[PDB]
């Protein structure tokens, strides 16, 4: 297949690794999932274009609503633990070890 | 298994061709055993809340033995026909295919030969 | 009845029996054609056993 | 919280698992779980204490990461097959993908780590939701998928799932780690039979779902989060001892109880399928389970546990608890084996 | 059979309904008319099986099975009504209802025309008796028995759930009566004998095999009575009864994979018996005789000859009533000295003369005096395995003279000797514990007389 | 009950039994071809209605 | 030495203390989200690479 | 690692001992980075050289495991002159089970490990011989 | 659980999002429409393991 799909869903895996490897911030694993939707709707924009699939050009649109109000809910819960724990480090949450 | 039978009809609890079955008897000894499970909900109902187990809610352990035997009626309607689809589906596709059952040559045990294993 | 309590168990048999005898009406599809035991009815007589 | 809000957000919960349901198009069955993700966030973070914001953003980071690999299987199902129907997928890569998204979002093991933390993170209700209604939506949308799902990823996932949820368990005194321990090897018992019978998947998530929502409510309705308060049971409530023996001893698998009908149809069907050793090996597997329910019935109905003194007072009280539904989900986890081919209904 | 399954369904609200001071006694009369109606299974043919319906019929085996549970419940409420004198009613009636439901299940698990619910029934037995056993159980240990008592049957018959399964997609029929002339011959390869393993290590475990008997003299030690009576004189008959059903089926390649399980119950009933040579717990010694009795009977079913199955089903009845007697008396000195230990309570002969007499005559019946049906059993398996090997006359002699030194030794030791002189509550004989022990011999010695009903189906 | 009785029930009971065990080996053989071959009223899963599909003339003829 | 010891060591005991060390095993977590993470990726490397899932 | 299971199982039982216990040390070495892999992932080593040198130690047990197995079962298949026997696994099964003994340091580990997994090893080659399914296929 | 209740009630939630061949706003035609339309009126109504 085409050349660009190759380089996009790489990006996707890329941040995929990014997202599934924590360093400590909460918040670069929420860049990283949100890098993960940004490469998803490259990634469908760029099938939907080229099949001229028409009624599919508002499909994007829809993903990008729906994972932005999810960006929303997630810094908002990011917001909460940095207002519990002062940061937002993933190695405070380990209160459900026990 | 049998999810493209009714899937030119959706969400059709009891079909049109139900109807062609008998019914349950309102004596069913399922549908018994569905009444008496709603006799047990309504002691368990009186149990947990410290009431008098046999006594208490004689109106509320009847709702409970008639809302159970009123659904296991509608359930046990829907068991049969199933299975009724099931043996008539069996049943065509045996009969349009005589290729893949044939009829089985049957030996007599006159000429069947079994090994005998001796118990000694 | 003032002991009423003792009925539970022999009409519980009671009824187990009757039950069993129904059963037996809905097994009778070999009455009076088994190869051993078939026979020609006798007078005043519908089925040889119930 | 605002009664009329719950209200609203709960069925925002049940709407998102009925848009998974009905709709044929890959881009709403994405909706939909987003938008039970996003309605169910405020459920978990009912009573606001950093165990309950903890559980919802292990939850949120596992549910989005799976819902973020459910989207790209669908397009890898859009370049190679053009088309959105929710049916088979046209690529073993999307099939791969979307069985991964699914059991990540299911909990199933080895994507099982949220589910402990998460539901011991929780309150009992927002438990007995996740647990219950929050596996609704992905069992059907493998129910939808199957023509398509690699046999040999499934069992693994199956298998691996019942090992892993019959040895988390033994570890526990934590009633929810426990439950969550019993989900996890309850799914790999229900995808286990998924490619050879899905209607004993249905039998196996309906029954489920009856014997959990029995233990979440006996829980709730008892107030009891760890194994040595539920002991206590018997000195203030003695018939909720009654009820948890029998439940738990059906959750075990022990005929003449209704939790022995699903494992012994899915046994049923895979033996149908010349698979021997499988069954064999999940069947023995289950005993851990229920060697665990053993050890909550010892220490709840079959001995009595030391009380303390201030269970006077509660002597005095009733429960005006709402224990909504709580005999009736009582008599169908236990009583329901003589209706066992009540199944065909789910065909 | 459903006029055996009703009343005992119905004894339920006979013993919920019962007046608070009536509840032994109901029940008791009512399970003894259960047990006057449980005679006519002896409607039996020479021919063929007493074939109710499509769910329940009774050949020769079960039928004397049938009767002695039906039989045991009545005792059962006898011996422990006792010590759960000051138990709760509403306990009461909940050890009660455990007793009744293990009846219920007993009674439709012997009758099973299909195997898949002889399972079912086979493994609902367990959990009135795990309930039993840790709930009204005496000692500390009773929860660790109860977890021995289940893991080992679950253990042993989930492969049998799954051969069962699987011999219903292969033959298309779990009924007995169809594989009686359906069955096939199942010949020699890796999968036949692991067919053998998951039909037949259930039953080894619920008989029990020498080896895997570690569940029995601890689940049959820190049960309460009733459980040991039941535990003792049933439940592991119901091992023999699956034994001798699918046996049918394992032919012919049980010739040769019965070898290792012959050596284990051979070497095992000379080894628990030695075992019963060295018990101070007294209890723990009929447990090890248990196993030591079962041994022959698993070595008789597994020879498959005719005298080895009369010998079995006989010596599985006889020793129903003379273990359950066993117990039955043990339990009647731990009622007065509050301790299992043999060797604390001597001499009781010279205290209670009339129990020693039944002390006498039920460790006579364990040693198989003839013409007991005890000997009978014996005897038809000994005569059996002497014409599968002219050896194992050794091994079977051996046997006897170590299981009359066990039973004479028990006998010696509770009941001979000088008392001992610091135990001084020895009440007299209670005519409930009489009357336990005369319904228990009373049956065992009239069965002597006409033995043919316990003889089995090839009698 | 007779022998008569008991005889003649038993054989009731295993004509029943045997039709039913024949059906069960017809049953698992009809469920084995349906998978294998897909012709028949089970295992049909499903394609896309061809009633979706618009036949109007487009904005482009080559189509 | 067989019935006290022996036969109780072979098949419960063993496979009892067996079960023990693989629930510790198992539950011996620490709660980490990086790390349950990471295994996710360890988990999605094997079933590419080294079982064909994909294939 | 279905190719490894591949190259293992096409060579006839007691022929060619060197890449029998080449494939079956591959195998276990496999096995040992998969196990290796989940250890350090959900069990954070103090140090760099600490998860290697437990990846090292966990591959090179198991690749052991693998060696002495495959060795002990073809050389038994050698010598004993029966290819289609699974009691030449179970003589490997228990060589690799005191291997596993002799890696963890301790007898009873090697005895319970000897037992289980020679019995296991003797139901895999039962199932190479009766054709038994752990992953069966639908058909019906 | 796929509850079809568009196809009960007669609605149509997202049928025509579904495929290319559907209709189109201002009959734009998707560039592989007549190989699609070919597909699926061939594979119409025989099941997946048929059209496969
Ligand atoms: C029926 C079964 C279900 C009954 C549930 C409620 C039972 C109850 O409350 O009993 C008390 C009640 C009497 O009590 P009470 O004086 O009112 O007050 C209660 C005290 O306060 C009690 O004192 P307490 O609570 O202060 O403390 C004592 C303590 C004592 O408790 C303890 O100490 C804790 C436990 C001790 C150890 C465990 C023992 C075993 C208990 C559980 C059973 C497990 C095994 C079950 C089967 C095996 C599978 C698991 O607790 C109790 O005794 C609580 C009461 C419950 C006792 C009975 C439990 C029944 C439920 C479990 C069995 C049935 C469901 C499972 C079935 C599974 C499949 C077969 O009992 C009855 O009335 C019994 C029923 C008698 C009449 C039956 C009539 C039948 C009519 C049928 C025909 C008409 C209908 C037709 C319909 C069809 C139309 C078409
Ligand atoms: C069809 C599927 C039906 C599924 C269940 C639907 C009801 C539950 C969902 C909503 C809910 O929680 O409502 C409370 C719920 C009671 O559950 P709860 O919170 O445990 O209350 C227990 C006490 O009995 C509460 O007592 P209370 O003192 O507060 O007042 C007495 C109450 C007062 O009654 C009323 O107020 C009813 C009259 C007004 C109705 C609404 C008009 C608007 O009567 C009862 O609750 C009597 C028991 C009714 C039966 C409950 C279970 C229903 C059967 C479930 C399906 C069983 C299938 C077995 C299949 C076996 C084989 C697989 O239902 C009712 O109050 C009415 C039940 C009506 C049943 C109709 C069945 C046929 C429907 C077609
Ligand atoms: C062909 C290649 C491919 C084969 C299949 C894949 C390979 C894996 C086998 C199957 C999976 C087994 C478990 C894998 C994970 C390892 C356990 C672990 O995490 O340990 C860390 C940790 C243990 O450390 P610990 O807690 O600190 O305690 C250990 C002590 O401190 C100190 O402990 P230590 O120093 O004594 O040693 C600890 C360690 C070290 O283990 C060893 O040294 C033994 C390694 C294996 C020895 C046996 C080799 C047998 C060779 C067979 C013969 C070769 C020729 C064959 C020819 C044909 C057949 C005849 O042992 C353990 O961890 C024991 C428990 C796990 C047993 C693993 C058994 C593997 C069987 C392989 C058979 C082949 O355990 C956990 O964290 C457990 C929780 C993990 C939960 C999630 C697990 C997910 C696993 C998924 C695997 C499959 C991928 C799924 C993809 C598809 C679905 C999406
Ligand atoms: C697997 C084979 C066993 C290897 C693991 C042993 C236990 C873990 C260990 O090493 O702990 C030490 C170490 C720390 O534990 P620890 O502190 O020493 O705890 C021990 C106590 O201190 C107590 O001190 P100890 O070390 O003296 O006693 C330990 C005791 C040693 O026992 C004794 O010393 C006395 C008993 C002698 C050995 C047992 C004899 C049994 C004979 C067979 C039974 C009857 C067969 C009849 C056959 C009849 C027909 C022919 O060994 C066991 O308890 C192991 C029992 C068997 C394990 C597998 C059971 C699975 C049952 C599943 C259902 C079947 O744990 C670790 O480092 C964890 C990782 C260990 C290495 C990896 C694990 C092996 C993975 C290989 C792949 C397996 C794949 C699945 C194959 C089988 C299923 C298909
Ligand atoms: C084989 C599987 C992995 C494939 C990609 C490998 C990329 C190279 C990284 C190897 C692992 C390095 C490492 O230790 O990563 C851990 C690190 C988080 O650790 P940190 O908190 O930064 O430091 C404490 C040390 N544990 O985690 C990170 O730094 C995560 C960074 C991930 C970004 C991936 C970038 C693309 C990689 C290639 C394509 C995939
Ligand atoms: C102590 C606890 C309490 C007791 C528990 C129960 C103990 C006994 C249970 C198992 C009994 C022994 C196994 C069956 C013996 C009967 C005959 C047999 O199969 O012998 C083993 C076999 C002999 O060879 P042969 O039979 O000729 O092989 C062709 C088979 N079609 O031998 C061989 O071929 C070599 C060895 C093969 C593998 C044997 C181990 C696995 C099978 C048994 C489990
Ligand atoms: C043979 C080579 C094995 C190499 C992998 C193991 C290395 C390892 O565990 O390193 C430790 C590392 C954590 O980094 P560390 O520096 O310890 O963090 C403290 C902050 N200074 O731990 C990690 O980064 C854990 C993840 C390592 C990668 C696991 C998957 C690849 C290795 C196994 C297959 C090869
Ligand atoms: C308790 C646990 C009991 C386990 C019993 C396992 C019984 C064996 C099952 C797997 C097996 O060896 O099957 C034999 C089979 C070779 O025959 P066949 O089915 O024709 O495979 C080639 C088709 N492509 O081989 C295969 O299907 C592939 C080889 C499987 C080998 C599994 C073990 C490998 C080593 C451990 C990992």
């Amino acid at each position: 297949m085409s050349l660009v799909y190759m380089n996009i869903m790489m990006a996707f895996t890329v941040s995929l690794t990014g997202l599934l490897m924590y360093r400590s911030h909460l918040m670069s694993s929420l860049l990283c999932l949100e890098g993960m939707m940004l490469s998803l709707f490259i990634l469908a924009t760029l099938m939907i274009l080229n099949s001229h699939f028409t009624l599919a050009s508002m499909m994007p649109i829809i993903l990008l609503v729906f994972a932005a109000c999810e960006a929303a809910l997630g810094l908002s819960l990011l917001v909460m633990v940095s207002n519990t724990y002062g940061t937002d480090y993933v190695q405070n949450l380990n209160l459900l070890q026990c | 298994m049998m999810t493209g039978r009714q899937a030119r009809a959706p969400l059709q609890f009891l079909p049109d061709e139900a109807r062609s079955l008998p019914p349950p008897k309102l004596t069913d000894p399922r549908l018994a055993y569905i009444g008496f499970l709603g006799y047990c909900s309504g002691l368990i109902d009186n149990a947990i809340r410290r009431r008098p187990v046999l006594s208490a809610g004689l109106h509320r352990q009847f709702l409970y033995i008639t809302s159970f035997v009123f659904v296991g009626y509608y359930l046990l309607k829907r068991q049969d026909y199933m299975y009724a689809v099931r043996d008539h589906d069996m049943f065509s596709y045996i009969k349009s295919h005589p290729e893949d059952f044939p009829e089985k040559d049957k030996k007599t045990y006159r000429e069947v030969f079994e090994e005998f294993h001796p118990v000694r | 009845r003032d002991h009423w309590i003792h009925v539970l168990v022999p009409v519980g048999f009671v009824f187990g029996y009757y039950l069993d005898r129904k059963n037996d009406e809905k097994l009778a599809a070999f009455r009076n054609k088994s190869l051993l035991y078939k026979r020609e009815l006798k007078p005043q007589e519908e089925v040889t056993w119930k | 919280m605002n009664p009329i809000i719950l209200i609203i957000i709960l069925m925002t919960v049940m709407l998102g698992t009925i848009i998974v349901m009905i709709s044929t198009h890959w881009l709403l069955i994405w909706i939909g779980f987003e938008m039970n993700m996003l309605a169910i966030i405020p459920i978990m973070m009912k009573k606001h204490n950093p165990r309950a914001t903890e559980a919802s953003t292990k939850y949120f980071l596992t549910q989005s990461t799976a819902s973020m690999l459910l989207m790209m299987a669908i397009i890898i199902n859009l370049m190679f097959s053009g088309q959105w129907t929710v049916m088979k997928l046209f690529n073993p890569m999307a099939s791969m993908l979307m069985t991964m998204a699914l059991a990540m979002k299911l909990g199933m093991a080895p994507f099982h780590f949220w589910v402990p933390e998460v539901t011991q993170g929780i309150p009992l209700s927002s438990g007995l939701i996740l647990l219950t209604w929050q596996k609704l939506a992905p069992m059907s949308v493998l129910y939808q998928i199957l023509p398509s799902i690699n046999l040999d990823l499934i069992l693994t996932l199956s298998i691996l799932s019942i090992t892993i949820g019959g040895w988390g368990g033994l570890n526990q005194t934590q009633l929810r780690k426990i439950m969550a321990y019993s989900s996890i090897a309850h799914m790999g018992w229900m995808t286990a039979v998924l490619l050879y019978n899905p209607t004993m998947t249905l039998l196996n998530l309906i029954i489920y779902i009856i014997m959990t929502s029995t233990m979440f409510t006996l829980f709730m309705a008892n107030s009891t989060t760890t194994t040595l308060s539920l002991s206590h049971t018997w000195n203030k409530a003695p018939i909720m001892t009654i009820l948890v023996l029998i439940t738990l001893l059906s959750m075990g698998g022990l005929p003449p109880l209704s939790g022995f009908m699903p494992k012994w149809m899915i046994i049923q069907e895979m033996t149908k399928n010349d698979s021997i050793i499988l069954p064999t090996l999940m069947a023995i597997t289950a005993l851990l389970n229920l060697y665990f329910y053993m050890r909550l019935t010892y220490s709840t109905a079959l001995t009595m546990f030391p009380s303390t003194n201030n269970m006077k007072m509660k002597w005095q009280f009733p429960t005006t608890k709402r224990m909504t539904l709580l005999p009736t989900m009582t008599v169908l986890s236990t009583m329901l084996l003589p209706l066992t081919p009540i199944l065909s209904i789910l065909e | 059979m459903l006029k055996y399954i009703i009343p005992t369904m119905m004894l339920m609200p006979l013993t919920w309904l019962s007046k608070n001071s009536m509840i032994w006694i109901n029940t008791t009369l009512h399970s003894l008319l259960i047990s006057l109606t449980s005679l006519l299974l002896l409607n039996q043919f020479g021919d063929n099986s007493l074939n109710f319906s499509l769910t329940f019929f009774s050949d020769s085996l079960s039928t004397p099975l049938l009767i002695l549970t039906m039989w045991l419940l009545p005792l059962m409420l006898m011996a422990s009504q006792h010590h759960l004198s000051k138990e709760n009613l509403a306990r009461k009636k909940l050890f009660i209802s455990m007793l009744i439901l293990l009846q219920l299940f007993l009674i439709m698990t012997f009758t099973a025309t299909e195997l898949i619910f002889f399972y079912i029934m086979f493994e609902a037995t367990l959990v009135p008796t795990l309930i039993i056993i840790t709930r009204w159980g005496n000692q500390t240990e009773r929860l660790n028995a109860g977890l021995y008592f289940l893991f080992y049957t679950l253990a042993g018959s989930l492969p049998l759930l799954v051969a069962l399964i699987y011999i219903q997609n292969t033959m298309g029929s779990l009924n007995f009566l169809i594989l009686q002339y359906w069955v096939q011959p199942m010949p020699n390869s890796w999968s036949n004998t692991f067919m053998w393993l998951a039909c037949m290590m259930a039953f080894m475990v619920k008989m029990p095999l020498y080896g895997l008997h570690l569940w029995l003299p601890k689940a049959h030690v820190e049960a309460p009575i009733a459980g040991s009576m039941v535990l003792a004189a049933i439940l592991l008959k119901l091992g023999g009864y699956g034994m001798m059903r699918i046996t049918l089926l394992l032919n012919p390649i049980t010739d040769f994979m019965a070898y290792p399980f012959i050596m284990l119950s051979l070497w095992g009933m000379i080894m628990t018996s030695s075992i019963c040579l060295r018990q101070t717990d007294l209890k723990s010694l009929i447990a090890y005789s248990s196993v030591s009795h079962m041994a022959l009977v698993i070595v008789a079913i597994l020879i498959q000859t005719p005298w080895s199955y009369m010998g079995a089903t006989a010596l599985m009845i006889a020793h129903g009533l003379t273990s359950s007697m066993l117990f039955c008396l043990a339990n009647s000195n731990y009622e007065r000295v509050h301790s299992r230990t043999m060797i604390l309570a001597r001499g009781l002969q010279t205290l209670l003369p009339l129990m020693a007499a039944w002390w006498l005559l039920a460790s006579l019946t364990n040693l198989a005096l003839p013409p007991s049906i005890n000997l009978i059993g014996e005897l038809f398996v000994v005569m059996s395995t002497f014409s599968w090997s002219n050896i194992t006359i050794i091994l079977m002699g051996l046997n006897m003279v170590i299981t009359a030194l066990y039973s004479l030794y028990m006998l010696i030791t509770t009941q001979r000797g000088k008392h001992t002189h610091h135990i001084n509550n020895i009440l007299p004989s209670f005519t409930r514990e009489n009357a336990l022990m005369s319904l228990h011999m009373l049956p065992l010695l009239l069965l002597s007389l006409n033995p043919k009903i316990i003889l089995g189906p090839l009698y | 009950d007779a022998p008569e009785k008991n005889y003649e029930r038993t054989m009731a009971i295993l004509q029943i039994e045997s039709e039913k065990a024949e059906l069960r080996l017809k049953e698992l053989e009809v469920r084995r071809l349906m998978r294998a071959k897909g012709d028949g009223p089970w295992f049909q899963y499903p394609t896309i209605d061809k009633a979706l599909i618009d036949h109007s003339p487009k904005a482009t003829p080559d189509n | 030495l067989l019935d006290l010891i022996w036969l109780e060591t072979i098949l419960p005991k063993t496979i009892s203390l067996a079960q023990m060390k693989m629930s510790t095993t198992i539950t011996s977590q620490k709660g980490l989200i990086k790390l349950y993470f990471l295994s996710f990726l360890i988990t999605i490397l094997i079933s590419t690479t080294l079982l064909n899932f994909h294939e | 690692a279905k190719t490894l299971l591949h190259q293992y199982w096409d060579i006839p039982e007691g022929t060619e001992c060197h890449r029998k216990t080449y494939a079956a040390t591959s195998i276990g070495g496999a096995s040992g980075l998969v196990v290796s892999a989940y250890s350090v992932a959900l069990k954070t080593p103090t140090s760099f050289l600490e998860g290697v040198a437990r990846t090292g130690r966990y591959t090179f047990t198991a690749a052991a495991i693998g060696a002495i197995f495959g060795l002990t079962s073809c050389i038994s298949a050698q010598v004993r002159e029966k290819p289609d026997d699974p009691l030449n696994y179970l003589i490997g099964g228990c060589a690799g089970g005191l291997t596993l003994g002799a890696r963890t340091r301790s007898y009873g580990i090697g005895a319970a490990a000897c037992a289980y997994m020679g019995l296991t090893a003797a139901l895999v080659k039962m199932g190479q011989l009766e054709g038994w399914k752990v992953f069966a296929e639908p058909k019906v | 659980p796929f509850f079809d209740v568009q196809k009960k009630l007669g609605v149509d939630l997202d049928h025509w999002m579904t495929i290319q061949s559907a209709e189109q706003p201002h009959r734009i035609p998707a560039r592989c429409h007549a190989f699609e339309k070919e597909w699926i009126e061939c594979a119409h109504g025989i099941g997946s393991i048929r059209a496969e």
